[PDB]
């Protein structure tokens, strides 16, 4: 899927790889601030940043920045550590999401007009890519999609310089078009070379020094590393800003890179006393929906999946994780395991349960402290042998299992599990 | 122009890649089916010598050829018209294109999860100009019991034939999983006379073939009699079987249920599309949960109409 990437990330990528005749103005000139930065080390480093008065923003996906009053703009180095002793560090709200700024970006500020500042953007569709000019960029461009000039280039084709000219740029200052031109021929190939399929730079700004990216945001078709990696290098991904990840999100994403078989777990309450386990994308999605539905929205602890045939010993440390985080406190009514999934295509059900079946027997103690209830319903590969080591574990350790097969209604018992029908 | 029939009981495909087991399986399906011949011609891997590969048909024992160049394959073999694409990802983009120079290949299904999106747009757009039908990628495929059977689709002969997918009934579903085709082929079987073709497009951002391709295949197919679509939030989709329906271009009963109902633009929710289907006079059931039961009520009602005729169950054959 396309990931979006830093703004630094972005950046650097077009300094290093774009080519244009247009002279592009501060090429590298940033420094990323963290709240681990040695600053006698960082100007050190960037002995720019006493040069001239600076600009600085964090950068952790979160948009309008500047209107939102979130940019520090034309600072010494002093003004920049002052405007940064009560933020960095400091939890922020930004629309509904809550985070920590620990992120951020310096720059150097750039004196330029409003009438120099433009909007580009280029984006991916199914028929082709888009590219977007406005003669008016900036935090105060308003509603760009409606207004901008928009050119598709369809698949496989190129874009043509002269309908740059012709219909993008027919607003733009004529002492400028040729600049711009250029540019967006420029971005438009680098785009296209390192697989983007989201780029804007809100404002671009064309002083009679040259051009200056001054806002990047990108998202990259991920999928396209086996032909980019040469030039991405080790592009990281960072997540949408909130909440910090747990460690056992972390470990989950880890086990997840170093296979072919997904494996994905969130938090949504760790609390929670409804916990699931579910093979199949479609499947955990479908469990999800029916627990809210059925009115446990609030008690949902978890979403993800272990899906494209994991093993044994992948299995068991998937479950072990989820035994732990359903094992940390206790909960007045006890608590719910939904083990589920459609009947699978070639998962072997055997042994993805052997190795639940390991993991329930590891923490089979704190399981029975914790009054946790078992409910598992599955089909595909071996899955009758499945069923059977899992009912077989519930006897043998003392923990309620209810395991049922393809002729239970795949979400049947959420509400088995809920009280809301008998379990047969 | 594109297909309406991809399939019958006298497909023969071509597969891309070494897939021992999946051609296997696909050979057990045909012979459970009582196809008169194995569904697989050949198969196509530039990495090797030609030579032949044995497999069993029934209790015979055949081999089946394999080419180092796709054209020996394909001139050697001019009643194929299926390629059922096993390349790795890094292999898919020009297996795909190559494969499309060839006129008697009317339908591809790619396997490969993890194609590039600007790859798939240009597969995509050949494609539509040579008529040739994508199903995938990211996809294990779909199925048409009696007929053909798309690689590993519909798992081991165990659950063959406990959905009874070796001979035909009259419900046609689409789907973006194959995981849950699966399921659908057992919820199917057990509310109704059985599939009667069922497709899984895949989760890339743009499938070879979208929902409504297969929805318009399926109301110019005498032989389905409903239609059963699993939707998910993200994207319009399914709001262009809202449309043909009020256009008069779908006529028969849709039964549709978008997952993603619990994921909290306005107009691609499932919560939205639900409702909206429902509205244009969509079978859409209160949830997930119910979705059976309003499969079977639909259903029902098709056999006191006399529009479904439930054949007389055969057994199988060894």
């Amino acid at each position: 899927s396309a990931k979006a990437i830093s703004e630094q990330t972005g950046k650097e990528l077009l300094y290093k790889f774009i080519c244009t005749t247009s002279a592009i103005q501060n090429r590298f000139k940033y420094a990323r601030v963290t709240p681990d930065t040695d600053w006698a080390r960082l100007l050190q480093d960037h002995p720019w940043l006493l040069s001239q008065n600076l600009v600085v923003k964090p950068d952790q996906l979160i948009k309008r920045r500047g209107k939102l009053g979130l940019v520090g703009v034309n600072l010494t180095l002093d003004g920049v550590k002052s405007w940064l002793k009560p933020r960095l560090g400091q939890e922020a709200t930004v629309g509904k999401a809550t985070g920590f700024l620990k992120n951020f970006l310096i720059e150097p500020f750039v004196p330029h007009s409003q009438a120099e500042e433009f909007y580009v953007c280029i984006y991916a569709t199914r028929e082709g890519d888009y590219v977007l000019f406005h003669h008016e960029g900036g935090v105060d461009v308003g509603d760009v999609d409606a207004k901008a000039q928009k050119l598709l280039v369809g698949v496989d084709e190129k874009l043509n310089p002269e309908d740059i000219k012709k219909h993008l740029l027919v607003h733009a200052p004529e002492d400028k078009k040729e600049i711009l031109a250029s540019f967006i021929s420029g971005l438009f190939n680098f785009y296209e070379d390192l697989y983007f399929t989201y780029l804007e730079i809100n404002p671009l700004v064309v002083t009679k020094d040259g051009v200056y990216v001054l806002d990047l945001a990108a998202k990259v078709d991920a999928t396209a590393d086996y032909i980019c990696k040469v030039k991405w290098g080790d592009i990281e991904f960072p997540p949408p800003f909130g909440r910090e990840a747990y460690p056992e999100e972390a470990y989950i994403a880890d086990l997840d890179a170093k296979s072919g078989a997904s494996l994905k777990l969130t938090l949504l309450n760790p609390k929670g006393r409804i916990w699931t386990m579910v093979a199949g994308g479609g499947a955990s999605v479908v469990y999800s929906d029916t627990i809210c539905d059925l009115g446990g929205v609030n008690e949902l602890a978890n979403y993800g999946e272990y899906s494209g045939a994991p093993s044994e010993q992948q299995t068991y440390d998937y479950a072990k994780t989820i035994l732990s985080l359903m094992t940390r406190e206790k909960h007045p009514d006890g608590k719910i395991l939904i083990i589920g999934g459609s009947i699978a295509n070639f998962t072997n059900v055997a042994a993805t349960f052997k190795g639940i079946v390991r993991a329930i027997r590891d923490y089979q103690g704190p399981l029975k402290e914790h009054e946790v209830t078992i409910f598992v319903r599955r089909g595909g590969p071996n899955y009758q042998e499945g069923l059977r080591v899992m009912g077989e574990v519930g006897k043998t350790t003392g923990i309620p299992i209810h395991v049922f097969g393809t002729e239970t209604h795949m979400t049947a018992i959420v509400g088995m599990a809920l009280g809301h029908r008998p379990i047969p | 122009g594109k297909s309406t029939t991809l399939f019958s009981r006298h497909t023969k495909a071509i597969v891309w890649g070494m897939q021992t087991r999946a051609v296997q399986g696909m050979l057990d399906f045909d012979y459970v089916c009582s196809r008169d011949e194995p569904s697989v011609a050949a198969m196509v891997y530039p990495f090797t010598g030609d030579h032949k590969q044995k497999f069993y048909w029934g209790h015979k024992e055949i081999l089946i050829p394999v080419f180092k160049n796709m054209a020996d394959a394909m001139r050697k073999h001019p009643e194929v018209d299926v390629l059922i694409n096993f390349a790795s990802l890094r292999s898919a983009y020009d297996s795909t294109m190559e494969t499309m120079n060839y006129a008697q290949i009317r339908t591809i299904a790619i396997i490969a999860e993890g194609i590039p999106e600007a790859l798939t747009r240009k597969l995509i757009k050949k494609a539509d100009q040579k008529g040739v039908t994508i199903i995938g990628p990211a996809t294990v495929g779909g199925i048409k019991p009696g007929c053909f059977k798309i690689g590993n689709t519909g798992g081991m002969l165990d659950n063959i034939l406990a959905s009874k997918l070796y001979r035909p009934g009259s419900v046609a579903y689409v789907s973006r999983s194959g995981g849950m085709s699966n399921e659908l082929n057992n919820i199917i079987s057990r509310t109704t006379d059985g599939v009667y073709e069922g497709v899984a497009i895949g989760g890339d951002r743009y499938p070879g073939s979208t929902f409504m391709d297969h929805v318009l295949r399926y109301q110019d197919t005498p032989g389905v009699k409903m239609i059963v679509v699993l939707g998910e939030i993200g994207g319009t989709e399914e709001y262009k079987i809202c449309r043909g329906i009020k256009e008069g271009r779908l006529t028969k009963p849709i039964v549709c249920w978008c997952i993603g109902t619990c994921a909290t633009q306005a107009s691609e929710t499932a919560v939205a599309k639900n409702q909206a289907l429902k509205e244009a006079g969509v079978f859409v059931p209160r949830s997930f949960d119910e979705l059976g039961e309003i499969i079977q009520s639909v259903y029902e009602d098709l056999v006191a109409n006399g529009v479904i005729v439930p054949a007389q169950e055969v057994p199988p054959p060894t």
